[PDB]
């Protein structure tokens, strides 16, 4: 009733280039109670050293954290942000969405 | 806008934080363990000598250690039960607008208003048991008025003028453009990311020559550890008629040299 379901949204801060440096980011918003666990993912295991900024809250009192680490991504590589949270049954996973390409040689 | 807010989170594992902010920026956050006030910005500072920080920081030690245990010794006559958790916000603007609001649950709870401490009608009589407690000492509260009503416009005025190389930086954008996950059968989601640009302001469309395309979806803004900011705009288009689209993105840096970006190369594939 009085608890609120996170928004998850990922994203790179550059165009994604395999074999250069970049940002991974997740950020996590509009939930109630503040209570949350973040983590990112490389190939379905949890990122070690990953940063997160002060937690906040909106107008509307819910909160939001912004979660990230610096990466180099190579062509074989996924990578996810993964929330557990008390309104979730289970951990809910977003992929970071890119292109990689050679569709077919 | 500059205002302070205090998350409190009850379990009885406890958390206390309390951080300041010029609307998006933070500027400001306690050190749970030294007790001070962190700058996290030269400017922080605004115009405030060392010694005046240094009476800030008193008064911010003392009151949120007593607000945090005013509110464990209250909560069971108060009926707040565990877990629960408390957000307070305060903090000044229009002209020289102020205010401060305490939310219970997630939700408008008892607000300050010139002077005293009044409930929000809904939150029911706990919120007005609650502002009892709040309304105890109406020096209290007139030290809390004098805080929004006085350091509150001083402090955002110095401020703002310390910080307005920071504040008013212009920071260029860059684009680029992806596949996007879930188009419907016989359709292609195209994506065009734009990042690193500030301030906020940001225009983005999909365009079929000089003709926006008005089934542009734009996503939310999205922030960036280095303070830049993030957007991504979609459109769903039909396999056919992908080809002449273009991105192009509209930002105060450019100075009128928008960033025009093809779908084409492998993206189509040719
Ligand atoms: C990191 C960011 C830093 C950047 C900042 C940079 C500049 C920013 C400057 C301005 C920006 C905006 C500022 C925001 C404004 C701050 C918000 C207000 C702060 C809290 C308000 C009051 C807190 C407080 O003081 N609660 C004390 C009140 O105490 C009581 O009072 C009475 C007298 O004293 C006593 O009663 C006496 O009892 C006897 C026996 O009965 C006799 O009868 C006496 O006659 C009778 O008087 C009581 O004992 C005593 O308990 C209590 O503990 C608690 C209440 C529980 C909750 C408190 C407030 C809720 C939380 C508000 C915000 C908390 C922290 C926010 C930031 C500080
Ligand atoms: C700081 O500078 C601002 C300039 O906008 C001024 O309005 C404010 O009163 C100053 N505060 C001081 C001197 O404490």
């Amino acid at each position: 009733a009085i608890q609120r379901t996170p928004k998850i949204q990922v994203y790179s801060r550059h165009p994604a280039e395999n074999g250069k440096s970049n940002f991974l980011n997740c950020y996590v918003s509009g939930f109630h109670p503040s209570d949350i666990e973040v983590d990112l993912l490389k190939n379905g295991e949890r990122i070690e050293k990953v940063e997160h900024s002060d937690l906040s809250f909106s107008k509307d009192w819910s909160f939001y954290l912004l979660y990230y680490t610096e990466f180099t991504p190579t062509e074989k590589d996924e990578y996810a942000c993964r929330v557990n949270h008390v309104t979730l049954s289970q951990p809910k996973i977003v992929k970071w969405d890119r292109d990689m390409g050679s569709l077919v040689p | 806008s500059f205002h302070v807010t205090w998350i409190a989170s009850f379990y009885n594992w406890k958390q206390n934080l309390v951080s300041g902010w010029l609307s998006d920026l933070q500027t400001h956050t306690w050190d749970s363990n030294s007790s001070t006030i962190v700058f996290l910005w030269p400017w922080s500072r605004g115009n405030f000598s060392n010694e005046e920080w240094k009476e800030l920081e008193t008064l911010f030690r003392i009151r949120t250690i007593r607000s945090f245990e005013g509110i464990r010794r209250y909560a069971h006559e108060l009926q707040f039960e565990y877990p629960f958790e408390i957000q307070v916000t305060g903090g000044c603007e229009k002209v020289s607008g102020s205010f401060l609001q305490l939310a219970y649950q997630g939700s408008d709870f008892v607000s300050f208003q010139n002077n005293s401490w009044l409930p929000y009608p809904v939150a029911g009589n706990m919120a007005k048991h609650f502002c009892k407690v709040l309304n105890q000492n109406q020096h209290e509260n007139d030290i809390t008025h004098n805080l929004l009503s006085d350091t509150c416009p001083r402090f955002i005025l110095g401020l703002l003028d310390a910080g307005k190389a920071h504040l008013q930086r212009q920071v260029k954008p860059e684009a680029w453009l992806s596949h996007g996950p879930s188009p419907g059968p016989g359709h292609l989601q195209l994506v065009c990311h734009v990042s690193g640009f500030y301030p906020k302001p940001v225009w983005v469309m999909w365009m079929r020559g000089e003709q926006e395309q008005q089934g542009t979806q734009r996503g939310d803004i999205l922030p960036s550890a280095d303070g830049t900011w993030y957007l991504r705009a979609t459109l769903e288009v039909a396999a056919g008629e992908a080809a002449d689209l273009s991105c192009r993105v509209k930002h105060s840096s450019l100075e009128g040299q928008d960033i025009v970006l093809y779908w084409e190369g492998s993206l189509v594939p040719r």
